[PDB]
């Protein structure tokens, strides 16, 4: 019994630095109008750089022969990755068994 | 001056302190020696564990693993 | 023209915009599914699902005493789950297949209808042939006409 | 030459002759779809080929250390300033004719005086 | 050669870490057509992207 | 030979391009032009 | 490191110049005969030849490369399909399966595992593998083209 839920929903996706993607596995978004950042809970704030700006037959969906209870979520409206208090970060960086 | 070129001659000095560091037969010590720290612990954690089934009428597991290896 | 070794005699006399807040779902939504990307190899653009027009499917497709041999448990869960998902119409079909190497750091940004934003964890990634699209199937007879 | 891929199924065309039209087509065997041909030309094979010779000039080719310097100038910017290496194509025919590369407009310009 | 030595090699995981980071592009998202002047990069013969 | 450049164009009397381009090869390697088989650079030496 | 692997690929480029029909098969480890590319490629699950052309040739201004490339889009036309691909592999080569529903199975799991130790032998990875098989393809035209 799939459904369709709407797609209508646009969700941007982001290719986060490592560190923090891991720690999440809140901030505030301010858009610059072509340029836009991320102002954090305390710390830095981020640059967003738009990575493809068409991006199509990319869409989104959840789960809840062997079918199963499924519906969609929305398309991916953008591309995104994440750019970057930082020295400490990009120090960190740098300093990147038995 | 401490910043100013160096002549040809200078350069042994440099040479000097490389075999000082280094030595004539090295490679061998080094690549023994990081055989020995690294490649021992390796290999044995790789493949060590082994596991016997047993089977009964109830079925049976016997295990096996090898931990840190020690050198004397 | 010599060597010079009296070295030791000589260095020792010589020395507009718009904010909007992000926010972490509580995780319950997040128990309840896992998130999953969705791409195509079509070339053709556009592919709204609404175009693929529906019904809307998706769905997946005596020994003495002796040895096992051994493995990780992620990994055996992924073997484990090998009969892919697919969706139709009642005929449109497309086929998915692990990207396997994206899992990586992926981060959902929902637009939601004020301009603050949710963000999920991806879970996996996928890619979706548009398959059988010329629908010929000519298997062992094709086989058998290459062993010409 | 330059052939097409179907739409769709992606797939290469292969030329079809119209002998209702007499006119030349281009047809993908997997599907239906064909459409015109842009050029009566179908097949160039080019024993003799000149191409390959300026291969492979990148971007960034006026950073190589390993490359010589040359003190000609260009003859569009006159810049002195080019970096200069030998025709790409290896071959036992090849010409050891040189490709001047100016490192202020990125233009290739020959040593050749006899044909350029 | 005198100052000649073999290399003992180290773990290639923090350089193809590392790489990623500075904004190398994983190879599954690679357009050939799309991107076309873009060096390709191996690590140890294996293509990363 | 007047022409600047020189031309040959030919044709003939069911997927006719593989038979077409099959004769291309008999064209150029199965055609001696003139002299005898097997031999090559003949230098003139005095 | 580990179990000193002497697992060799071979891409063998068929056909002395000057004669057309020059193509392109590719051996396996443990199967018996030579396997043509786009066959290969339909085993790692790209079934369009468009695409195939992308990963060999990755400039489309060159037509000479595209141009060898038909005689192997030929073979290709003749194998269509992805899963069909997969049940002539594993017929071409080691019979132990016996059975067609194992042996299938058995092809994907060698192209995974033993074709290409190194990148990965982990699942789903066949994209990865995919683009450096066209990488040699590219390298050895390459070389036939004298370049
Ligand atoms: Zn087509
Ligand atoms: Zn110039």
């Amino acid at each position: 019994d799939l459904d369709l839920e709407r797609s209508n929903r646009q969700v941007w996706l982001v290719r986060l630095p490592m560190f923090l993607a891991e720690k999440w596995r809140l901030g505030k978004i301010r858009i610059n109008k072509s340029k836009i950042t991320l102002l954090l809970n305390e710390p830095h704030e981020y640059d967003l750089e738009l990575t493809k700006k068409v991006v199509e037959n990319e869409y989104v969906f959840t789960e809840q022969t062997i079918p199963k209870k499924t519906a969609i979520v929305g398309t991916v409206c953008h591309e995104c990755q994440v750019m970057p208090y930082h020295k400490i970060v990009e120090q960190r960086r740098n300093i990147v068994k038995e | 001056d401490e910043s100013a070129p160096i002549t040809a001659e200078d350069s042994w000095a440099v040479i000097s302190a490389f075999f000082r560091e280094k030595g004539l037969v090295s490679q061998q010590l080094d690549s023994f020696n990081q055989f020995v720290d690294y490649t021992l612990q390796d290999i044995i954690c790789e493949d060590s564990t082994l596991i016997l089934e047993q089977l009964a009428q109830i079925s049976r597991k016997y295990e096996i693993s090898f931990g840190k290896i020690y050198v004397t | 023209f010599i060597k010079r070794d009296r070295m030791r005699r000589n260095f020792l006399r010589m020395r507009e915009y718009n904010e909007f807040p992000l926010r972490a779902i509580p995780k319950e939504d997040l128990e309840n599914m896992r998130t999953h990307l969705l791409k195509f190899q079509s070339k053709k653009k556009i592919n709204p699902v609404t175009d693929f027009h529906l019904p809307v499917r998706l769905h997946r497709k005596r020994k003495t005493r002796q040895l096992k041999v051994l493995d990780e448990n992620a990994k055996k869960l992924r073997f484990e789950e090998f009969y892919p998902w697919v969706m139709e119409d009642f005929y449109n079909t497309w086929v998915g297949s692990y990207e396997a190497g994206n899992s990586d750091s992926y981060v959902l940004l929902s637009v939601e209808d004020d301009g603050s934003f949710t963000m999920i964890p991806a879970d996996k990634v996928y890619k979706f042939t548009a398959r059988n699209k010329y629908a010929t199937l000519t298997i062992d007879e094709a086989e058998k006409r290459m062993d010409k | 030459t330059t052939f097409r891929f179907c739409r769709d199924c992606n797939n290469m065309l292969y030329p079809r002759e119209d002998k209702e039209n007499n006119r030349l087509l281009f047809e993908c065997r997997t599907c239906s779809y064909v459409e015109e041909a842009g050029s009566p030309l179908v097949y160039r094979h080019e024993l003799i080929t000149n191409i390959g010779e300026t291969a492979g000039v990148v971007q960034d080719i006026g950073s190589d250390p390993t490359l010589p310097r040359s003190d000609r100038e260009c003859p569009k910017c006159h810049s002195r300033e080019n970096v200069f290496f030998q025709s790409q194509q290896r071959r036992k025919d090849t010409s050891m004719v040189l490709f001047f590369v100016c490192l202020s407009c990125s233009h290739i310009f020959t040593s050749d005086q006899k044909n350029k | 050669s005198l100052m000649s030595c073999i290399s003992v090699g180290t773990d290639p995981m923090p350089i193809i870490t590392f790489l990623s980071e500075w904004g190398m592009e994983p190879l599954e998202d690679y357009v050939p057509h799309q991107s076309p002047d873009a060096t390709r990069v191996f690590v140890n013969g294996v293509w990363h992207g | 030979d007047n022409d600047e450049k020189l031309i040959i164009r030919c044709r003939v009397v069911a997927e006719e391009d593989h038979m077409l381009k099959k004769i291309e090869n008999t064209m150029l390697e199965n055609i001696t032009l003139r002299g005898v088989e097997n031999i090559e650079r003949v230098v003139m030496m005095k | 490191k580990g179990s000193r692997f002497i697992s060799t690929l071979q891409v063998k480029l068929y056909g002395r110049e000057g004669s057309s029909a020059r193509t392109i098969k590719a051996t396996l480890p443990y199967i018996k005969q030579d396997i043509p590319i786009v066959i290969i490629f339909r085993a790692l699950g790209i079934i369009p030849d468009g695409e195939i052309l992308e990963h060999i040739c990755y400039d489309v201004n060159d037509w000479q490369m595209l141009e060898m490339l038909k005689p192997c889009v030929e073979d290709g036309f003749v194998i269509q399909d992805r899963e069909t691909a997969l049940d002539f592999i594993g017929r071409r080569g080691t019979a132990l399966g016996i059975k067609k529903e194992k042996r299938i199975q058995y092809a994907k799991d060698i192209l995974q595992k033993e074709f290409l130790p190194h990148i990965t032998q982990l699942e789903g990875f066949e994209s990865r593998k995919a683009f450096f098989l066209g990488y040699m393809i590219n390298r050895l035209l390459l070389c036939a083209l004298d370049r």
